[PDB]
């Protein structure tokens, strides 16, 4: 039974043999095998009692289970609790992933599942490669298990061994003559994963095996991968494969110097110039077939710098801090283009540094350009919009003015991002719907924070019209959250989440200024949620009537003047007068409740439960649904 | 203070405002001011009881609560044909239909 | 000065001009070539309104003129359950 | 209790509150520590005293803790002391009127729009029922403030 399943769950968890004997005997055949063949839902994640035996390495309880019974290891379970918690894995999958060799050998002799393929076709060797135990990996191959099993993105076991620090796994795979040029979905073959985490031994291990150089899907060579990762140990190693040529040798040094210019862990300004000056002098070293520096067009975001075509001008900016940081960004754009995953990450880091250093206008320009680059790559810039809102609120708290074109561009970018978020919600059936909806709600909340900042800031009249146009477009796009909360509702309900950062210092929900702006832009003031609540039908549920009575009075005035029905019942048939839940908020509604014979007659019809179906005009059938 | 009230004759039913202290004669004055007929030809009837011209509405029974503003009291009206006064005839309103189901 | 509302059956419901003019369709019916500004009749001839329905409509005209914004609470309108579903349609027809 | 509640230390007040301290810690000044909480707006301490039902007394100058909260121009304390439900319509009306009046003249927090809005909210609740209205009790006019006799009508305000 379900209670008996939890009884044997603790017996295997404690690693006790004599306790499980009494709990798995003296019964019929039907109920006994159910306990050993069903997962137990503990802590919100289901797990087999044999999983918790293999997870803790309790070989004593589980070895005698196979001798006296016919329990199999094909029980479906989760993979791990480190941010994955997805099911489908067999019981042998966690045997290798728990770092216990003693439990792998017993499951092989009784129904070996070394060729197990889940929804992600993850064999127990993949978990063993993730665990990185040489004894588990060596024995699992000895039990006739395939090694070339690739996932949807072709997760070859050599890649995870190269990605992880377990260099013993990758050197054993080449002894079995595994594929070195394992093509992935994104084109990453062996050297891309090895030379990204600074694994000097792993990259050296594949030099003999000749993993070669192939450009992946992001337009990057494996040599350029090491230069982007700020790992100079493997950059010099990859330069000595005897096939690099002059074009790809300096640009790796330039990429390494550009990557070292702006980074969190590896920020060295002396090594940035020296690597670049080494690359600068390597280009201008002969004068014949000289590798002259091509120049990108000037960008206003990076000041007005036009790169460094000479070694003399690079030397003149050695003592100046921000010039070297600005110069490294342009050459990084020249090498990696505008399609790299982490091309804008140094720009974001420099913007964060400038925000911490109270440099605001340059930070805004850099973050705007990084937002544009990420938006060209079709990525969720919700974090970038949150950063924009946070720095705007930090400026507001220090009473630093925010330029109107900046917030205009940020709001337009956020509107477009909301469009693509709706696109990602629409097309995905059940793949990542929860994540897409979370990103959608985060985008909407960031839009509201930026709108509140825009209302508090002074802006140009034409650019105020542009802000109104952007908000008008977003309203005509009709955003909707999980509860059906429209954009107006989230500017009304106090349950709207606010970020822990400086946005909590500027965004008070309900907001009197935002609701005036949304209604002026043209928000549907009668928009209903899943429960049928209007915008006014929620503001009455405010639990602070007198603390911010100025806030509550302005919004109800704005909502009534826009034309919100004060009688619009919810799914439970409660009027905003009835859902007042507050003495003061009831009083303000009674003053603004404009009279209507139509409203009173509809109340009389609905209260008396008259059969109004198909006895009134069809446009009135909806009206009785309101009242 | 004041009430509104209905004056019904035959099918016609006119609405008006009047004070409690306003007399029946003042109601005749306003009826003459709208219906364009001299008040000496007109008799105002509370139900079927004839009202004195100088009697105020509060004395007749038209208080602020008995003649409720949204559902005012009915005041009968009788006109005069030549030298003879007509009888008090008030046609009732159209009967509301039966409640469905 | 006084409008001359009449129902289908002929029951006249003469009321003050602005008392009716609180509604919208009764304002539209007065305006235009159907004015006939003699300054006493200004009659409007409804066709599909029963007498009791427009009676309660005139009641509401007086009731909304009186307590348009005075105090906060207003006495409830006495709508009979049987006269509803005809008062609502006459509300739409009048845009009251 | 009063010493730790006049200053912003809710932890000591709470710890004494579950240590069975004085629910009505009267003083020579006639306080309760609800008055002291209202004088400085330590709203968490007000919540702590409300959660133990510390009751309300009249100060030496004739003031409930709600009245002291309204006088000190502290609206959140007015909220918490109004939500305690041991206060009638007259107490609610006078507290709102006092808060609205106190926002009109105070250097630290002078917001005239708050004054008008709170006064209008108080007036609306005075004329909420239409009948049985708690009509004002205005004194004869004071020559210093012109000669205006308050505002006893919604249109007057």
């Amino acid at each position: 039974m379900e209670g008996l399943a939890g009884y044997v769950y603790k017996a295997a968890s404690e690693g006790k043999v004599l306790t499980l004997a009494a709990l798995l005997l003296n019964r019929s055949e039907s109920d006994i095998r159910y306990l050993l063949g069903y997962v137990s839902q503990q802590g919100g994640q289901r797990s087999t009692p044999l999983i918790i035996a293999a997870r803790n390495g309790h070989a004593k309880v589980v070895r005698l289970l196979l001798e006296h019974y016919r329990v199999q290891t094909q029980q479906t379970g989760t993979v791990r609790f480190d941010g994955y918690v997805i099911d489908g894995a067999t019981a042998l999958w966690c045997a290798a992933g728990a770092g216990h060799f003693e439990v792998v050998k017993l499951l092989v002799s009784h129904g070996a599942n070394v060729n197990h393929t889940t929804v992600t076709n993850s064999t127990p060797l993949r978990a063993a490669c993730f665990d990185g135990r040489l004894d588990i990996v060596k024995y699992l191959v000895e039990n006739n298990a395939n090694i070339s099993i690739a996932n949807k993105y072709d997760n070859t076991c050599l890649m995870i061994a190269a990605y992880k620090g377990h260099t013993d796994v990758v050197r054993y795979l080449l002894e079995q003559r595994a594929d070195p040029n394992a093509k992935a979905h994104c084109g990453a073959t062996a050297l891309h994963f090895a030379a990204e985490a600074g694994h000097i031994d792993i990259v050296k291990e594949l030099i003999k095996w000749r993993a070669a150089i192939v450009v992946n899907g992001h337009g990057m060579t494996p040599l350029k991968v090491a230069a982007e990762s700020c790992k100079a140990d493997v950059v010099e190693l990859l330069l000595s494969h005897a096939d690099c040529d002059r074009r790809s040798r300096i640009e790796a040094l330039e990429l390494l110097g550009a990557s070292f210019a702006n980074d969190r862990e590896n920020y060295d300004i002396i090594k940035t110039y020296h690597y670049l000056y080494l690359a600068m002098l390597e280009r201008f070293q002969d004068g014949d077939n000289i590798l002259e520096k091509e120049v990108l067009p000037p960008i206003h975001a990076y000041g007005n710098r036009t790169e460094c075509r000479n070694p003399q001008e690079l030397e003149s900016i050695r003592q100046d801090r921000d010039a070297l940081h600005m110069e490294g960004l342009i050459v990084r754009e020249r090498i990696l283009g505008a399609d790299n995953i982490d091309v804008s990450h140094p720009i974001i880091y420099r913007g964060a540094v400038y925000a911490d250093n109270m440099e605001f206008e340059q930070c805004i320009k850099l973050w705007l350009h990084a937002l544009h680059l990420r938006q060209k790559g079709n990525r969720n810039t919700h974090k970038d919009l949150l950063r924009f809102a946070q720095v705007f609120s930090q400026m507001i708290h220090l009473n630093e003015t925010v330029k109107a074109p900046d917030i205009e561009c940020v709001l337009r970018c956020s509107v477009l991002e909301i469009e693509q978020s709706m696109n990602r919600v629409k097309n995905i059936s059940d793949a990542d719907v929860h994540n897409a909806m979370d990103n959608y709600e985060c985008n909407l909340y960031t839009f509201l924070y930026l709108v509140c900042i825009s209302t508090k800031t002074q802006c140009s009249e034409e650019d105020q019209c542009k802000i109104n146009k952007q908000i008008y477009n977003l309203i005509h796009l009709d955003p909707r959250t999980r509860e059906g909360f429209t954009l107006l509702h989230l500017a009304v309900n106090s349950n709207t989440p606010v970020d822990d950062f400086h946005t909590n210092d500027v965004c008070s929900f309900p907001n009197a200024l935002v609701t005036k702006l949304l209604l002026d832009c043209g928000a549907e003031v009668n928009a209903v949620d899943n429960e049928g609540n209007s915008a006014l039908h929620i503001i009455v549920q405010y639990n602070r009537p007198i603390s911010d009575f100025l806030t509550l009075h302005s919004i109800i005035i704005s909502l009534v003047e826009a034309g919100a029905h004060t009688d619009m019942t919810n799914k439970q048939n409660k009027t905003p007068l009835d859902k007042s839940t507050t003495g003061v908020s009831e009083i303000l509604l009674k003053t603004q409740m404009k009279m209507s014979l139509k409203c009173l007659a509809a109340r009389a019809v609905r209260a008396n439960d008259i059969n109004y179906q198909d006895q009134i005009p069809r446009t009135l059938e909806e009206f009785v649904g309101f009242h | 203070m004041d009430v509104f009230l209905m004056i019904r004759r035959h099918k016609t039913t006119i609405f008006t405002d009047a004070k409690e202290s306003s007399t029946v004669f003042e109601l005749k004055r306003i009826v003459e001011g709208i219906l364009k007929r001299p008040p000496d030809e007109q008799r105002l009837y509370k139900d079927d009881q004839l009202l004195d011209d100088g009697k105020t509405l509060g004395e007749c029974g038209f208080t602020s609560q008995t003649a409720r503003p949204q559902a005012p009291a009915t005041v009968g009206l009788a006109f005069r044909a030549d030298d003879t006064f007509e009888a008090l005839c008030i046609e009732p309103f159209s009967s509301p239909p039966e409640l469905p189901d | 000065m006084y409008v001359k509302l009449i129902s289908s059956d002929g029951h006249e419901f003469i009321v003050k001009r602005e008392h009716a003019l609180t509604s919208g369709t009764i304002k539209a019916m007065l305006s235009g070539p159907g004015q006939f500004a003699e300054n006493e009749t200004n009659e409007v001839n409804f066709r599909e309104i029963p007498s009791h329905v427009l009676s309660k409509v005139c009641m509401y005209f007086t009731y909304k003129v009186r307590y348009t914004n005075s105090s906060t609470e207003i006495p409830e309108f006495p709508i009979a359950p049987e006269i509803a579903l005809e008062l609502l349609m006459a509300a739409n027809f009048l845009d009251c």
